């Protein structure tokens, strides 16, 4: 098939900023694209066709150009109901979507509130054990989580998922998700999650008995 | 006016060949073509194929062809969409789409079909507490919640107070692990000190397997 | 002689016609009353105004191998006759025979389960049934094979296995024991 | 009269070569058909003679000329370099491109033999095209032959001198194809409203003339009847042709709907119902390709019908009637309804008496 590759993957920008996303397929597709906004949880929305004709209803500051095969869809006064995921489209035959483009905000720097939770007691009686490790209300959506267990670094056993970012403040929350067993937590006794991130001046170890 | 209603979620097991269809209204169905569109739970959308009922031509996107079969009934003005051979990664929420007005793009959309693969079975969600460790000596905000393990499949909401306590509420979206079963999370932060007079209680529901848990979360 | 093929009801037959060189030709495929079945008009398909019409529809990846099959769908009994494909100034002939049957089970009080089988064959044909029980008990039988009273041990999966032209065709069927009678 | 005269009598016979083009086509027109004639034909006559040959007798074969593989070759060749789909389903195989829509109307050429060869060519206004021609003549070039590819009904064609004609490489053989030649066009006007137009009393004469060389062929005591396709791909079914990029897929059973001979307003203009499609079957080879949506709203195209392509349906029953339905498909019954007069021969010493 042919491909189709906008970018960049992700871009922040402020209220008020011009924004610009591009897409390029591999071969000649002439006028045929069209561009769609896709907020979290529902279904996107026709924003462009025919790479330059703007959708009934939609905000005149929303314009795309291009022709051929390099494209670029372009917000002027950028809005908070402006913020989701773009993605392009081939139109004249097949209708290859492009990789896409988150359009996240934009705020400050924002440490982690970090905490650790132990496995409780019901899910010791059942013979599998958990922990889990909560950062609270950062930014940005970057973090690098180790799980050090009697300062013995594993990798491999852990699963983790963020948030979205918060309609108010616009902070993002992680939570990993450290699984083990029935015998191989009782052997030990000191567990942590060192956590990096960049509005931490030094690393940040949890960790408890 | 113009509408594409889908069918409801379904669970199958790998190997397995599902069919989900999309009642068409408001225009004339057999004149337009009609367009599927799948996407992975997080990631990006993922074309499929089109058709037109009248001639029943078909065109398939390549990481599905020889596997996948799109067809019409037209005298139902529904359309319906085979998958053979499913597989693990094939777990997406599947879109119908077409264009009554000829823009070549979509312009009217589907609700959406859930369709989640895997080895297990539908099972409801063990809820094991998440109590604050230090309490009313310490700090002023403690973060609590509640932990959803082991259940299939989605999608499981979850609230607290009976809709009473949506602050500071994070529910994090469920994870698959290596055994095949989601395992989300809910969380809330409040005050440390009215930790020993108020009563926090989370309210879990999977849909899947009817089940309705409640559960209440102590620093005691 | 003449090309014969048996085919079940509600099967699906592909009758094959191969040219002499591997490149697309004008075929045709028609019956014996010469009835336009189905052929090719260059790299496009065309259908007569036969019976078969809406159930026959050869596919043309192969055309280019001088490969011309005429595939029905769904056989009925009516589909038996024989089809002749012109290609290139030569009539291959083939002669389609299609059986069929049924299976009826009653069921009574005071009496216990019987079974039907019956045969639908198509005009001018002598088959030859056989019936096999479950355990091993062979029945013979001409149009229609019969069971008075079944027993426990009748229920399984039985294979009957019609004789036509030195060949044979296979039916399988499930057979579900309602009642048996036992001495008391 | 006692001065006797020696006659250097002409020799030639049956024969194949590559024969060349000619065309008026405009190297300033950026049409696909000006533009691959242009590099690839010569200029024209202008004023064209052939050379009776007084009481010679030869025979022809439309069915078996070798001036149609060739022609054939080249109208691929030319939508090949012209008409570039945006997908090509080909043998399991799937190929993406460009399609970038262009101005298409079918210019008229000229086939003509090369340095060494001849056309013969026949002037037998009434002839089938298999057979002894008693009034041949010889030629440089072809006439004027304008590509048009189609089906069910032949379009800017040529018209029959006398009578309507019918020809068929075997009128027995009812899997054969029966090329029909006017003696008067039809005009079909399209629209890209989805609708093509056809005078109702005009085209009903014209069946009322082919259903008499019809009834003549099959027996002057048979009732001829016309019905719809009998089914198939869509660019056989209906009056598939090209207009000005699009491909149209036009409902021709208002026109195939009569029964003559037989015992036993009225609409002032038969209207068919039309529409383009992205999606069609090749007839280069066997396949598919996908095109891209139309452009401009404004798609008329008049042509006119100058002959048909049929199909009889026959078969051991059907006594005291006739069946026949539109068909077509194979774009060579195309060319020989034009192609049906000429012979290419190779030339050779002459003879002495
Ligand atoms: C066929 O046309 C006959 C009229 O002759 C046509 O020839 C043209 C070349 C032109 O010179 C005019 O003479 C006419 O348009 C018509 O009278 C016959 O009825 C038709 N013959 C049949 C019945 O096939
Ligand atoms: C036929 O042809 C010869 C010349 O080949 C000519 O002399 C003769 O007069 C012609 N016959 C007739 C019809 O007069
Ligand atoms: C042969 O055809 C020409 C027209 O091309 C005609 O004038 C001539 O009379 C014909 N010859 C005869 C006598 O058949
Ligand atoms: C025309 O065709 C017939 C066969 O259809 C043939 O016998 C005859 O010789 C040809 N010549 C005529 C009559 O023009
Ligand atoms: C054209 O048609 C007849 C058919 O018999 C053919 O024999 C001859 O070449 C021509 N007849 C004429 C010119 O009268
Ligand atoms: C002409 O068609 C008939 C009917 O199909 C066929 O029997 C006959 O062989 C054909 N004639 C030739 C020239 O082969
Ligand atoms: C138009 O053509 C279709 C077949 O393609 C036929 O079934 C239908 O009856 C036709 N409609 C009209 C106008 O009669
Ligand atoms: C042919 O078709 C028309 C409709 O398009 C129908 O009304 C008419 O009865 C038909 N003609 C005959 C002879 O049955
Ligand atoms: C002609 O009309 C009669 C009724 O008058 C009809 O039965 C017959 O089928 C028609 N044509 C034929 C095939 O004789
Ligand atoms: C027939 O010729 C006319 C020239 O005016 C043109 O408009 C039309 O497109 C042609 N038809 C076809 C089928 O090419
Ligand atoms: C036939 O149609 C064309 C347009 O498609 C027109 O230019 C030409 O004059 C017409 N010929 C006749 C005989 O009227």
């Amino acid at each position: 098939d042919i491909q189709m590759t906008q970018s960049p993957s992700s871009v922040s920008a402020s209220v008020g900023d011009r924004v610009t996303i591009t897409c390029r397929a591999s071969q000649d597709i002439s006028t045929w694209l069209a561009w769609y906004q896709q907020k979290p949880g529902k279904a996107p929305k026709l924003l462009i066709y025919a790479a330059s004709t703007l959708q009934s209803g939609v905000p005149s500051r929303f314009s795309g150009s291009g022709s051929g095969t390099d494209f670029s869809l372009t917000i002027n006064s950028l809005q908070p109901e402006d913020f989701a995921t773009y993605y392009c489209q081939q139109a004249n035959s097949f209708f290859t979507f492009g990789g896409g483009t988150k359009v996240e905000i934009k705020r400050t720097v924002a440490a982690p509130s970090v905490f650790i939770f132990p496995p409780s007691d019901e899910q010791l009686k059942s013979g599998t054990a958990s922990v889990v490790c909560l950062l609270n209300n950062f930014y940005p959506r970057e973090a690098k989580v180790q799980w050090k267990v009697d300062n013995a670094l594993q990798s491999g056993n852990s699963q983790e998922s963020v948030t979205e970012q918060d309609s108010k403040d616009s902070t993002y929350s992680l939570s990993s998700t450290l699984t083990l067993s029935k015998a191989d937590y009782e052997k030990h006794k000191l567990y942590a999650c060192e956590v990096t991130h960049q509005g931490l001046s030094s690393p940040v170890t949890k960790s408890f008995n | 006016e113009v509408q594409l209603v889908q069918s409801g979620a379904e669970v199958k097991k790998p190997g397995a060949t599902v069919k989900i269809s999309c009642k068409a209204s408001g225009y004339t169905f057999s004149d337009f073509y009609m367009y599927w569109v799948r996407q992975a739970p997080g990631k990006g959308l993922e074309w499929m194929g089109l058709i037109d009922p009248e001639d029943a031509d078909t065109m398939y996107a390549e990481k599905f062809r020889g596997r996948v079969t799109i067809t019409a009934d037209t005298s139902t003005d529904t359309g319906y969409l085979e998958l053979s051979s499913l597989r693990s990664e094939d777990t997406a929420v599947y879109y119908c789409a077409a264009d009554p007005w000829e823009l070549n793009a979509f312009n009217v959309w589907g609700q959406g079909t859930l369709v989640s693969v895997s080895s297990a079975s539908t099972k409801g969600p063990s809820v094991f507490p998440l109590a604050p460790s230090s309490k009313s000596t310490s700090g002023g905000t403690a973060a609590l919640g509640c932990l959803v393990k082991d259940y299939f499949p989605e999608p499981v909401t979850v609230s607290w107070n009976s809709g009473a306590l949506t602050s500071g509420v994070h529910t994090f979206p469920a994870v698959l692990q290596s055994s095949g079963l989601y395992s989300l999370s809910s969380v809330v932060t409040v005050p440390s000190s009215s930790l020993g007079t108020q009563t926090y209680i989370c309210n879990v529901n999977h849909k899947p397997s009817n089940t309705k848990v409640d559960k209440k979360v102590e620093p005691k | 002689m003449k090309k014969v093929v048996l085919g079940k009801k509600g099967d699906t037959v592909e009758l094959t016609c191969t040219a002499s060189q591997k490149k697309s030709i004008q075929f045709h495929w028609k019956n014996s009353n010469q009835i336009k079945i189905l052929g090719n008009q260059g790299s496009f398909l065309t259908k007569g105004p036969s019976k078969l019409n809406d159930r026959a529809d050869s596919r043309r990846s192969l055309w280019d191998q001088g490969n011309f099959p005429l595939i029905i769908k769904n056989l009925k009994i009516e589909d038996s006759d024989t089809y002749i494909c012109e290609v290139e100034d030569q009539k291959e002939e083939v002669q389609l025979l299609v059986f069929g049957l049924t299976a009826n089970s009653d069921t009574h009080l005071l009496q216990g389960q019987s079974l039907t089988l019956t045969l639908e064959s198509p005009p001018g044909s002598s088959p030859s049934v056989q019936c096999r029980s479950p355990r091993g008990k062979n029945i013979q039988g001409g149009k229609t094979l019969s069971v008075s009273q079944l027993e426990l041990q009748d229920s399984g999966t039985w294979t009957c296995t019609v004789l036509q032209n030195q060949k044979k065709v296979e039916f399988k069927i499930d057979i579900v024991v309602l009642a048996f009678q036992k001495a008391s | 009269l006692w001065v006797t005269v020696y006659y250097g009598v002409p020799v030639w016979k049956e024969a194949t070569t590559t024969l060349f083009c000619a065309s008026d086509a405009k190297a300033y027109d950026t049409e696909v058909h000006n533009v691959w004639a242009t590099h690839a034909c010569v200029p024209t006559d202008p004023n064209p003679q052939e050379v009776v040959l007084v009481n010679v007798t030869e025979n022809f074969n439309m069915w078996k000329n070798d001036m149609v593989e060739q022609m054939h070759e080249d109208i691929i060749s030319l939508w090949d370099q012209s008409l570039k789909p945006c997908v090509k389903l080909t043998g399991g195989s799937v190929i993406t491109q460009a399609c970038p829509k262009v101005s298409f109307e079918p210019i008229p050429i000229h086939y003509c033999a090369p340095a060494g060869f001849a056309i013969l060519k026949c002037n037998n206004k009434t002839f089938n095209g298999t057979g002894p021609c008693t009034n041949v003549s010889t030629v440089q070039c072809t006439h004027g032959i304008r590509p048009v590819v189609s089906s069910q009904l032949l379009l800017n064609g040529s018209l029959a001198e006398e009578e309507v004609v019918i020809r068929s490489v075997n009128f027995t053989d009812n899997a054969k194809t029966i090329i029909v030649q006017l003696n008067t066009s039809v005009e079909i006007n399209c629209t890209g409203a989805g609708h093509c137009n056809i005078a109702r009393a005009k085209w009903n004469n014209t069946l009322k003339q082919i259903a008499s060389k019809l009834r003549e062929q099959f027996g002057n005591n048979k009732t001829i009847i016309f019905k719809q396709s009998s089914g198939g791909d869509p660019e056989i079914v209906t009056h598939w042709f090209n207009c000005g990029g699009e491909f149209f897929y036009c409902n021709s059973t208002q026109l195939f709907n009569s029964t003559w001979f037989n015992s036993t307003e009225g609409s002032d203009t038969i209207t068919l119902p039309c529409r383009i499609k992205q999606i069609i079957n090749m007839w280069q080879k066997v396949g598919k390709a996908m095109y891209a949506p139309p452009i401009s709203g404004q798609i008329r195209c008049s042509s006119n019908i100058t002959g048909l392509l049929l199909t009889r349906d026959g078969g051991n029953s059907n006594n005291e009637s006739e069946i026949f339905r539109p068909g077509g498909g194979d774009m060579r019954d195309n060319w020989r309804s034009e192609l049906y007069k000429y012979k290419v021969v190779k030339i050779e010493p002459l003879g002495v008496a």
